[PDB]
DNA sequence: CTGGAGAATCCCGGTCTGCAGGCCGCTCAATTGGTCGTAGACAGCTCTAGCACCGCTTAAACGCACGTACGCGCTGTCCCCCGC
């Protein structure tokens, strides 16, 4: 009679190992169109928009923010810790030459 | 042989600004080098969108959105401004 | 069109950073991704409307966004070319 | 009639003559429009009296009169825009702007 | 006589007489070489017949008969100097490579 | 209207390397925008060899030198071994 | 022949203060003399590139320009 | 060490289906042949700078003694992120 819970850490590899073999978009298409549109609004009005440039626009945004994420779990880790700091992402921006 | 450069035009400006300020050579070397750097990008990029677009001219509309992508906001606010005067009193005159 | 970039949900970023690699995720961290994304997002699409209106045009296509991010130093196959 | 400069024309200092012929002779398109060495050497001209206007107070705040490579490195370095703008752009004997860590002062 | 293909000529699969026009109509240069279009159609082949061969290895050791962008990305990434070369390349719906730090195994 | 591609060359060279093996829609095109990039980075960098040396034509001898400065190592050798075999192969027949 | 220790500490040391550092650690020199030489190799090669391209045996500081350059890391003051 | 237990994953048939690839008609871009103009290949000339050498001079690198603070290991606390 015990839950039959698994570790802390575990499944947060499991599911690394999940993600790392997948291809497929991990966001939701509808709020990123919406968001897409929104900021495009700023720029122009009753811009219409083809389908193939919003996944382009995904496809682009979520490979680089992969980069991002793997270049801040180096920085994370040579600070000998295991969570991830927004600090970490401030500093590999500011390395990478985007701040 | 002779080789040409934006020395003149340069010092033209410089007195224009600061009409008592100097300069040495290697700082007007720096200016020209940094002159035909920004001649070629945006010049480039004028052929790419000429190209793009399957067009034979460079106008100064090509040459405007070249600098809209190439200039960071105010610095390319006050460009466009600049050649658009120009360009209106150019036509006028 | 207020208020979408809360639409990429906590989850979402988490499995990005999973596929990132990262095993242990700080709390505070969400709303940075969003504001660098939203940062990435408007950097190239200032200039995918540039490209369209130089065109003439009213509708943005992905090729332009092609040329966007080529221009960015990020190039991108498998969408026109 | 005598001869006037296209510059004078549009009222600019950057020669617009050259500039169309550098256009046409750098392989960029088959024609060149009539508007566009003037609209280009008006954004150089405009561009180099910034820096320039930039450059000459960095090097009256060093009490000397005439612009050395280190001033131009600090006009750049200092303005955002144009710090931007030259990001990957290096300049020689420009040094580097002074700055030091916070926690590395004495303490 | 018959036509024939400067490609069968040069022994190659790519289009010469293409890559002649493409060059001409890139506004590269005014004048275009004989030969450097066969040169370009070559190297261009070559580079293709490699990528294609890793991709064919990594399917086929995925156990599939077709390449797929999943393929290709393992295929560019695991090469040195494919990785090198294509260093700031997206590719597609190419996943990413199956790599876990050390230091976050359960230990 | 008809646009062109190089999808029936890369399918030639696939079943020449690997006769067996089929290919999806989506990776043809990775290909074809791959060779269309290759082909800019050379052509752009032939350009530029040329201007600077102040010629006119664009000749193999300018492809090979873009070949050595834009790929790495094995990759540029092979590619030039590649290149002057067929045009060795082009001149004699 | 071993000029790649004509770099010595000195200099090195120089070169972090004017980068703002402060504490160094001896294992650190002979790392920057390995990343100097990965440097100096990947601009000498192209600049040779170009000087026989050019089909000359003096190399020029224009061919060093055009080998920076194209390596994304462009430098004024020498054309 | 070490069986059980439970959850997660793999695998092997069995079924359906969209597209990969082959086939076909046509057409326009590649080809062939001939003209002509001119870019550069080539030989030749000049003289600049790049290479080498030598002798002083002295600032800088080097070696070394010495001392201390900092990077690192260790420990205890708590809170906050993960598994559900």
């Amino acid at each position: 009679k015990k839950p039959h819970r698994y570790r802390p850490g575990t499944v947060a590899l499991r599911e690394i190992r999940r993600y790392q073999k997948s291809t497929e978009l991990l966001i939701r298409k509808l709020p990123f169109q919406r968001l897409v549109r929104e900021i495009a609004q700023d720029f122009k009005t009753d811009l219409r928009f083809q389908s193939s440039a919003v996944m382009a626009l995904q496809e682009a945004s979520e490979a680089y923010l992969v980069a991002l994420f793997e270049d801040t779990n180096l920085c994370a880790i040579h600070a000998k810790r295991v969570t991830i700091m927004p600090k970490d992402i401030q500093l590999a921006r500011r390395i990478r030459g985007e701040r | 042989t002779r080789k040409e450069s934006y020395a003149i035009y340069v010092y033209k400006v410089l007195k224009q600004v600061h009409p008592d300020t100097g300069i040495s050579s290697k700082a007007m070397s720096i200016m020209n080098s940094f002159v035909n750097d920004v001649f070629e990008r945006i010049a480039g990029e004028a052929s790419r969108l000429a190209h793009y677009n399957k067009r034979s001219t460079i106008t100064s509309r090509e040459i405007q959105t070249a600098v809209r992508l190439l200039l960071p906001g105010e610095l390319a606010k006050h460009a466009v401004s600049e050649g658009t005067k120009a360009v209106t009193k150019y036509t006028s005159a | 069109l207020r208020d979408n970039i809360q639409g990429i949900t906590k989850p979402a970023i988490r499995r990005l950073a999973r596929r990132g690699g990262v095993k242990r995720i700080s709390g505070l961290i969400y709303e940075e991704t969003r504001g660098v994304l939203k940062v990435f997002l408007e950097n190239v699409i200032r200039d995918a409307v540039t490209y369209t209106e130089h065109a003439k045009r009213k509708t943005v296509t992905a090729m332009d966004v092609v040329y966007a991010l080529k221009r960015q130093g990020r190039t991108l196959y498998g969408f026109g070319g | 009639a005598k001869a006037k400069t296209r510059s004078s024309r549009a009222g600019l200092q950057f020669p617009v003559g050259r500039v169309h012929r550098l256009l046409r002779k750098g392989n960029y398109a088959e024609r060149v429009g009539a508007g566009a060495p003037v609209y280009l050497a008006a954004v150089l001209e405009y561009l180099t009296a910034e820096i320039l206007e930039l450059a000459g107070n960095a090097a009256r705040d060093n009490k000397k009169t005439r612009i050395i490579p280190r001033h131009l490195q600090l006009a750049v370095r200092n303005d955002e825009e144009l710090n931007k703008l030259l990001g990957r752009v290096t300049i020689a004997q420009g040094g580097v702007l002074p700055n030091i860590q916070s926690v590395l002062l004495p303490k």
